[PDB]
């Protein structure tokens, strides 16, 4: 319907769009800075095809104040990032690296538990 | 003589009450402290319990374990019912506490026994409560 | 972020030591969400209880006894004495004395004694509760918190004849960390940190609580805002502690230790053996507790670091 | 008399209530409804966008010098259309007394920082950031302050569950602290405590 | 006398609120306190002083610490002088319980008395608060005076009904002493 | 070792091919030698004269909560709480 | 077609894939001190197995295990390589044993053969006598009945030892 | 009677103190006894059978929901201005 | 108006500072079906797996009492309970 | 379970001795390895170092032992600041989720023997803030632990009897005898 709302940093779609394309721009440049500091088993290139899943994952939403809260959060992980702030285990919390893949057929879900 | 020989006089007589100097050794060796004091009680499993108010609030009451260990001693060795004497929960010996009962199924004091192979280790004390079919 | 030796940014990272307390508590009857408030502050303990008790009391509009306010206040002093000796000790390991952390220590451990003797654990008592005690002091520990207060004079007297008048002491406290009273005004300042800047700010004298208007002491003030005054203002909180742990030593009166609804107050273990209707309100105070009608306050208390609130 | 029931004050009850049509004649703007709860209590609810200049008020009037801001309190109510709500607590020393500003947010809309009129809110509200979620514009440093820092989700929100999402184990593999789903081994046991007999009649309506 | 800087009101006490005296006594007394180490020494005075005195430690574990009967240990479950157990399981302690450590499963037993068949606290999720011993209605579970139960197994801080029913066998007379002078608080 | 084999008060027991057998080998299994069974039908019913009766435990206040038990049915009547048996002729 | 053992729905698999449920496994981990034992351990532990891990030498060499799987999933024996006892005594309540028990030098008490061939055996015939179902005993790459030896005189003994282990298991 | 040390000892740590010396120590003759007599908790204001109900009692349902000052004056309705409490002089 | 000293962050901004503060302080125009899956951190398989129940809560039979009734609430569906290995709880 | 021994079954056991391993083991080069166990075991339970950690309330009752009527400096035990200098780290206190990687660092910077005492019911099982988002259940899930105090403040004494009996699992440890067996 209609509803008249306080804005979040930006009044339009494409401002922020411009935000998200800014968060892309500084988080390729914080991860060859965080690739040689955090001692982590990841390649810069693994590292920017995290970064690409991470904005596909969040391509589907249309809201501009949820386009922006997703900006806020990502800048906060930026300046997380970029002073340290942070241990090797938490950078490595992206990647699910502990985490056992799970199938996605019918049998094997069958086989194995109710889940 | 107003600079403590009656203390060396005290302590000739611990010497001499401790059962001779190699005695005196043996027991400023287990115990890390040289005391007197009257002897209150003897718990069946063999150890003393002696009183002194001479001393310090908590140096008043304490033990001498059972002279079949050594270096094994520790604070679960002491029984129920020297417990609350030796932690000042009362002042009544078990000598003369005639209120503490003595029942059937009262089981004599154990020690911590972790770390050994007579340990406590949990399980379900609850039965199967989902019965299969039993085909046959 | 440092130039050499001296800061130029210092940033506190805090949430270390985050338990999830508050929405735990929101999953909790009030009585279960009462040994939280031990583990809120970790040094004074019967404060938080105390602050606690009289927001869920003020909820539901209920009175305490004379005996239980006497026993609360007492027992806040003993409280402010422990967090006092701990923030000596603690600011005498920052600066370097070793010794009269243990020399205090010493006093703290006979005080934790004194809370063992009256509520069955040495630190976190569970005591204090909503509608007064939950169990009466035990005989003869008159003599021994008398014997102690007795004591205890001579054993600051020698803890400030090391300490206070020492060069190196006064050189690393004074004129070091000065607050100015309207930034502590405007930051939220509460207690000792109002209290050394000048500002004459006291929560037991100004809205009194669980009777400190029945007993008389000084507030102290300090003049320039520094580490030395702060440390002055303690000792001299110790002192007039001793002031009010000796007044409420001389007078208390006979009576009940806790309110008698026994709808909020659990009953006695008489009144549960012989009586039906105790036994009913024992079995719904310890299943759901009581009901506490709908509504919000906020209590704040006098504890020894500052103003301590309850948003219930 | 009735020792057991709690005796309020009556001076204090008219001072607030004098105080309370004072604060709501000077601003038919921002306040929304003054309400003086018991136990002697004064709780100003206004509106989201009054948020920085009644507290200006409060700090700045002569006879409203609320100089210390002792607390920001979130509370959060999902059946309300806008859902949290926010509680600034306020302490008058010259005056003696307290004083409650309540205003509502919902979970996008901001709220104006009062980081200029009261500085402990420079942290207060950062809080209010990192359990509830509501973004406070022109905050001079805006970041999680007490949870994790790959924390995702806001705890105090009712929405989150009590146990979280997720948990934390060392793993030897990858020689790191890694984060894993949560499985408990013993359950949160789930009381039903709620009422079936209701006690208090004047609440109903 | 040093005068005062600031005149103090009534009931309030102000520190570092006294004058320095611009006098020649006090200046020469602050001057060879001073050069000379005057509360140096005086500190050094108490200090050797109180090398002279008698140590508050106590020789664990031949001398233990003062206690109280109220005091908080180890839970257990007391039985009857009949010797049939005192708990009729229900579940009031495990209601109270504000960590949730109890868990407790009961059917009716074979001869029609309501008993427990599961009884467990965990005792790493324990406070030792006594709730359970205040919640009780027949005086079963208690916190024994047992405080040396240190294990070097998590496993062994589970207690099961069997390991709370060997305390209440084992601690049987501390435990009755305890009721007997601390139930009239209670 | 018999205590792997013991059953407890409550009918439990691990079977010979459960693998939770295997946490015995270094822990010896807690089987309460005092089952409460036993115990409290080798105490003789009370014999009483009156209609009702009341047990209190025994002890007074540390004991159960005073309940009052008919006996004007034939045979023996136990106490809920503490089974004692009562009886009247 | 393929029988289930157990037929107890304690022994049953239940739950989820972490570390608090049960996978239906119950596995002994010889030699879990070493190298591949650590990240076996902790493999086993992160699908929830109950695991038997026997220890040789100290408590301290095997206290890190305790990390890898939660509480009463990780069983600590005592064992030794002459004694079938205590081998009897870990594998009597184990579906699936793991043999990583090797060493790449001459020990005094153990040769080559006293630790991949006999031990081996006393290990493989404990397991078969016990009712184990599965054993996953390791080997190496390029074992042969006669490895020629390429630079110094006595090499490749530890490939023949582990050939022949590899046949007599 | 009390464990210390000999006078001479004693009187050199009262030189040194700069003080007179009281005993930091506890001592069983300066304690009570750790054996008390049983005793007897008086009954409160409303342990009497005969004149109380618990409606002249009940503090939980004498509350009631907060009061609309704006609203209570207009039906109410229908020199120094206004403080929220007496004037207090931190200064 | 007051003819005091001016706001200097104000004075001296630039023309496109101004313009920014004061759209940021309008209302904008947005849809009232706001989607916030992303925002509240839920992971995504509890989005797409799990179902919930809007439901009055049910009276309790052996009860008059219809206080708990007067409700209505969220609750999610029941996955799979377990017993674990070492001691047999849920 | 056995329970302690009657007064004359103690009088007929003999005295057990310092040795844990027995008086004799029928060579001398297994007497010699034993005998220098004692003695590095001797050293090694005497005075553990524990580490300056204090997480929590569980910590105030750490000043306890320090505090002079328990004086853990009596058996040898005395706090350092650095873990590069500690034998002992004594979790005691609430283990969050910012405190994993901490714990973890402290740990593993802190050199072979390690032992760790668990004091108070956070650090055992995570205890009243067990189902949090935020505490880790047990400091067990990360570090190993070999002494587990159990209650939630214990007393001074009760941890003393976990540090005492970690000095008797010390005095157990047995290394040298191990290695003349591997
Ligand atoms: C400023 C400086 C002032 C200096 C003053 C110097 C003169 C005074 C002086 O030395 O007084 C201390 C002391 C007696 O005065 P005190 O301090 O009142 O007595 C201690 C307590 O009051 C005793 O109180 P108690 O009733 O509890 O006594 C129980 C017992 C408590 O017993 C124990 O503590 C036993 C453990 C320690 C002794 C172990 C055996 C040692 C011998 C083998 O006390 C003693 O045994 C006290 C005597 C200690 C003798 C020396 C101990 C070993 C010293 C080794 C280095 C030399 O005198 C001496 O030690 C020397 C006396 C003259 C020389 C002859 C002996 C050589
Ligand atoms: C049995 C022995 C028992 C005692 C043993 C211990 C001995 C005493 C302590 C030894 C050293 C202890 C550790 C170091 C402590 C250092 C303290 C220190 O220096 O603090 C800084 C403080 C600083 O002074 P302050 O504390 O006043 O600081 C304010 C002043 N400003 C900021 C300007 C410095 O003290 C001093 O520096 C004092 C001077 C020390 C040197 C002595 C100078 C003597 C000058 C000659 C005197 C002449 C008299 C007249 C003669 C006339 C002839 C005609
Ligand atoms: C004379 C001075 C040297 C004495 C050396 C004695 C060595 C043997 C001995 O008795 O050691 C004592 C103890 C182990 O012996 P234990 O069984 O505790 O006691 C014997 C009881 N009759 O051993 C110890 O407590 C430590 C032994 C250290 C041995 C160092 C290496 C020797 C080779
Ligand atoms: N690169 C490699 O590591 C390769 C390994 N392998 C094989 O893989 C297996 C595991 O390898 P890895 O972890 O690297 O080896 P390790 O040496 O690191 O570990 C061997 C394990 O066996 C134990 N062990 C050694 N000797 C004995 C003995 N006499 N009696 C009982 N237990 C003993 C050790 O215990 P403790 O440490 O306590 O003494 C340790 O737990 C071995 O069978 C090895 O032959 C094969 C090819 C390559
Ligand atoms: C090394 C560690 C790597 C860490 C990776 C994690 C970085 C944080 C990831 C995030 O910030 S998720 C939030 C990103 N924000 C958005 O996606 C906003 C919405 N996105 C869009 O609308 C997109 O369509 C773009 C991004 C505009 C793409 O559209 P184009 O087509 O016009
Ligand atoms: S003492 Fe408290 S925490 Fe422990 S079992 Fe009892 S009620 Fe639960
Ligand atoms: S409160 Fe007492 S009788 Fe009731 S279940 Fe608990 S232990 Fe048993
Ligand atoms: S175990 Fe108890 S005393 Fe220790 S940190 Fe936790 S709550 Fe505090
Ligand atoms: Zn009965």
């Amino acid at each position: 319907a209609v509803q008249q709302v306080r804005p979040i940093l930006s009044v339009d779609r494409e401002e922020a769009r411009k935000r998200a394309l800014n968060l892309y721009k500084a988080w390729y440049r914080q991860i060859p800075y965080i690739v040689m500091d955090y001692d982590i088993p990841m390649t810069v290139e693994q590292c920017r095809d995290k970064l690409r899943e991470e904005f596909v994952k969040h391509r589907n939403v249309t809201d501009i104040r949820v386009i922006d809260m997703l900006v806020i959060k990502g800048q906060m992980e930026l300046k997380e990032s970029v002073e340290i702030w942070k241990q090797k285990g938490h950078i490595m919390r992206y990647w699910k690296e502990s985490q056992d893949p799970k199938p996605t057929d019918f049998l094997s879900k069958f086989i194995q538990g109710v889940n | 003589k107003f600079l403590g020989i009656n203390r060396l006089t005290k302590l000739f007589q611990m010497v001499r009450e401790a059962g001779g100097l190699k005695q005196a050794y043996l027991k400023l060796y287990r115990n890390d402290d040289l005391k007197i004091g009257t002897l209150v009680g003897i718990d069946k499993y063999g150890n003393k319990y002696f009183e002194n108010p001479y001393y310090f609030y908590g140096r008043n009451r304490w033990i001498e374990f059972a002279p079949h260990v050594n270096m094994d001693y520790d604070g679960s060795m002491i029984p129920a019912e020297w417990y609350g004497w030796m932690h000042y929960k009362t002042d009544l010996p078990p000598i003369r506490d005639g209120c503490r009962p003595k029942y059937k199924w009262i089981a004599d004091h154990s020690e911590n026994l972790s770390g050994t192979k007579e340990a406590y280790y949990p399980y379900s004390t609850t039965p199967n409560k989902v019965e299969a079919w039993e085909p046959k | 972020e440092l130039d050499g030796e001296t800061v130029m940014r210092a940033d506190p990272h805090i949430g270390l030591l985050h338990r999830g307390t508050e929405k735990l508590i929101e999953y909790k009857t009030y009585t279960q969400a009462l040994p939280y408030f031990d583990r809120l502050d970790y040094v004074s303990m019967m404060c938080n209880e105390q602050c606690y008790s009289l927001a869920v009391e003020k909820l539901l509009n209920i009175d305490v006894p004379l005996r239980a306010k006497y026993i609360r206040t007492l027992f806040a002093e003993i409280t402010r004495i422990l967090n006092h000796i701990m923030a000596v000790g603690t600011h005498a390991l920052d600066v370097g004395a070793l010794t009269p952390f243990f020399w205090l220590f010493e006093e703290r451990e006979k005080m934790m004694e004194f809370y063992e003797r009256v509520s069955g654990a040495r630190m976190h008592a569970a005591y204090i509760r909503p509608g007064g005690v939950s169990l009466d002091m035990p005989l003869g520990l008159m003599d021994d918190i008398y014997e102690f207060a007795s004591k205890f004079a001579e054993r600051l007297d020698e803890v400030e004849d090391v300490l206070t008048t020492n060069r190196i002491w006064v050189q690393r406290t004074e004129d070091i960390g000065i607050v100015t009273a309207e930034e502590a005004l405007n930051y939220g300042f509460s207690g000792v940190m109002l209290r050394g800047s000048g500002i004459k700010w006291d929560l037991r004298k100004q809205q009194p609580y669980d009777a400190y208007n029945l007993v008389n002491f000084d507030v102290p003030i300090g003049t320039k805002g520094d580490c030395y005054d702060r440390y002055l203002c303690r000792v001299e909180e110790m002192r007039q502690s001793l002031r009010i742990i000796d007044q409420c030593l001389n007078q208390m009166p006979a009576g009940e230790i806790k309110t008698d609804d026994a709808k909020v107050a659990p009953p006695s273990r008489s009144e549960m053996k012989t009586s039906m209707e105790a036994l009913i309100h024992h079995f719904k105070l310890f299943t759901q507790g009581y009901q506490v009608p709908p509504g919000a306050t906020y209590t704040a208390i006098e504890a020894p670091k500052g103003e301590f609130g309850v948003y219930l | 008399d009735k020792p057991t029931v709690r005796q309020p004050d009556a001076v204090a009850r008219s001072h607030l209530s004098d105080f309370g049509r004072y604060v709501a004649e000077c601003l038919p703007k921002y306040v929304q409804k003054v309400q003086l709860t018991a136990g002697d209590e004064l709780e100003v609810l206004i509106a989201p966008e009054g948020v920085v200049p009644v507290l200006q008020f409060l700090k700045d009037h002569h006879q409203a010098q609320f100089t210390n801001l002792v607390d920001i309190a979130g509370v959060d109510v999902p059946c309300r259309k806008n859902r949290f709500e926010v509680v600034y607590n306020l302490l008058s020393l010259r005056y003696n007394s307290r004083i409650r500003v309540k205003t509502y947010t919902d979970e996008l809309t901001p709220l104006d920082s009062a980081c200029e009129v009261h500085k402990a809110a420079n942290w207060y509200e950062r809080e209010i950031w990192d359990m509830y979620g509501v973004f406070f514009a022109n905050h001079p440093d805006l970041r999680r302050i007490l949870t994790d820092y790959g924390f995702e989700g806001h705890p105090q929100r009712r929405d989150f569950p009590l146990s979280g999402y997720v948990e934390l184990r060392y793993d030897d593999e990858k020689k790191r602290v890694v984060c894993e789903p949560l499985e408990l081994a013993q359950e949160f046991r789930k009381f039903d405590l709620s009422a079936p007999w209701e006690q208090f009649p004047n609440f109903r309506n | 006398e040093p005068k005062d800087i600031v005149e103090v009101p009534k009931g309030y006490v102000y520190v570092n609120n006294k004058e320095l005296s611009m006098e020649f006594a006090d200046i020469t007394d602050r001057a060879a306190s001073t050069m000379f180490f005057g509360e140096l020494l005086r500190g050094f005075a108490v200090t050797l002083a109180h090398i002279f005195k008698e140590p508050a430690t106590i020789n664990y574990p031949f001398e233990k610490g003062p206690l109280s009967p109220r005091f908080r240990g180890e839970h257990a479950l007391r039985r009857y002088p009949s010797g049939e157990e005192r708990c009729i399981a229900c579940k009031l302690c495990e209601a109270i319980c504000p960590a949730q450590a109890i868990t407790i499963e009961a059917e009716e037993r074979a001869d029609g008395s309501r008993r427990t068949t599961r009884y467990d606290i965990d005792m790493t999720k324990c406070i030792y608060c006594g709730f359970c011993q205040e919640a009780c209605p027949v005086d079963a579970i208690v916190e024994g005076p047992n405080f040396e139960f240190s294990t070097e197994t998590h496993e062994e801080l589970l207690y099961n009904k069997e390991k709370l029913l060997c305390n209440g066998d084992k601690w049987e007379s501390e435990i009755a002493s305890n009721l007997q002078a601390d139930h009239l608080y209670r | 070792r018999g205590d792997i084999e013991k059953v407890t008060h409550t009918g439990q027991v691990f079977d010979k091919e459960d693998y939770r057998n295997a946490r015995f080998v270094n822990a010896k299994r807690y089987v309460n030698e005092n089952w409460g069974i036993k115990l409290i039908e080798e105490v003789p019913p009370k014999e009483c004269t009156e209609r009702v009766v009341f047990c209190d435990g025994g002890d007074g206040p540390l004991g159960h909560p005073k309940v009052y038990i008919n006996l004007d049915k034939p045979g023996n009547h136990i106490c809920g709480y503490c089974g004692l048996r009562f009886v009247k002729k | 077609p393929r029988p289930l053992k157990t037929t107890n729905p304690a022994a049953m698999k239940r739950g989820t894939g972490g570390r608090s449920s049960f996978n239906g496994i119950v596995a002994t981990v010889f030699g879990a001190t070493g190298f591949v034992g650590r990240y076996v351990c902790n493999k086993l532990g992160k699908s929830g197995t109950q695991m038997i891990l026997p220890y040789r030498g100290d408590d301290s060499d095997v206290i890190r295990l305790k990390v890898t799987g939660d509480l009463g999933q990780v069983l600590f024996h005592f064992y030794n390589l002459e004694d079938p006892a205590s081998i009897r005594d870990a594998v009597k309540h184990s579906n699936v044993v793991i043999n990583l028990v090797g060493r790449d030098f001459e020990t005094k008490n153990f040769k080559f053969k006293d630790v991949h061939v006999n031990g081996a055996e006393r290990i493989a015939r404990i397991a078969r006598e016990a009712g184990v179902e599965r054993l996953i005993h390791l080997s190496s790459l390029n074992v042969e009945a006669n490895p020629k030896d390429l630079y110094v005189k006595g090499g490749s003994e530890w490939l023949k030892s582990k050939y022949e282990g590899e046949l007599r298991v | 009677l009390r464990r210390d040390v000999s006078p001479l000892i004693q009187r050199i740590r009262a030189f040194l103190l700069g003080r007179e010396h009281n005993l930091a120590l506890r001592f069983e003759d300066g304690l009570a006894d750790r054996t008390q007599p049983q005793p007897e908790i008086p009954d409160g204001p409303s342990h009497l059978l005969s004149a109380n109900y618990y409606c002249q009692r009940d503090g939980r349902r004498e509350v009631l929901p907060p009061i609309d000052l704006v609203e209570q004056q207009k039906q109410l309705a229908a020199s120094k201005l206004p403080t929220p409490g007496k004037v207090y002089a931190w200064d | 108006t007051d003819g005091g000293p001016l706001d200097p962050k104000t004075a001296l901004a630039r023309p496109e500072e101004l313009e920014q503060r004061n759209k940021l302080s309008g209302k904008i125009t947005v849809p009232t079906a706001v989607n916030l899956s992303p925002i509240s951190g839920v992971p995504e398989e509890h989005i797409r797996e799990r179902r919930v129940r809007i439901h009055i809560p049910p009276k309790n039979a052996m009860q008059s009492g219809t206080d708990n009734v007067n409700t209505w609430q969220i609750e999610f569906d029941n996955r799979e309970r377990w017993e674990n290995p070492l001691m047999g709880w849920a | 379970q056995q329970t302690l021994p009657v007064a004359e079954v103690a009088q007929n056991l003999p005295k057990k001795g310092y040795s844990p391993f027995g008086t004799k083991q029928s060579s001398v080069a297994e007497w010699s390895l034993a005998r220098l166990d004692d003695l590095l075991n001797w050293g090694r339970k005497g005075s553990i170092w524990p580490l300056t950690f204090g997480l929590a309330c569980c910590a105030v009752e750490m000043m306890h032992i320090a505090a002079p009527r328990y004086d853990m400096d009596r058996y040898g035990v005395v706090f350092r600041a650095s873990p590069r200098q500690a034998d002992v780290i004594i979790v005691a206190g609430t283990l969050t989720n910012k405190m994993a990687p901490a714990l973890r660092k402290v740990y593993d910077q802190m050199p072979e023997p390690r032992w760790v005492i668990s004091m108070g019911s956070c650090a055992n099982g995570g205890g009243y803030y067990h189902y949090s988002y935020s505490v880790v259940r047990g400091c067990d899930r990360i570090i190993p632990v070999d002494i587990y105090v159990p209650g939630c403040p214990p007393t001074a004494e009760a941890l003393m009897y976990g540090v005492l009996q970690l000095q008797k699992k010390v005095k157990r440890m047995k290394t040298l005898q191990m290695w003349y067996r591997k």
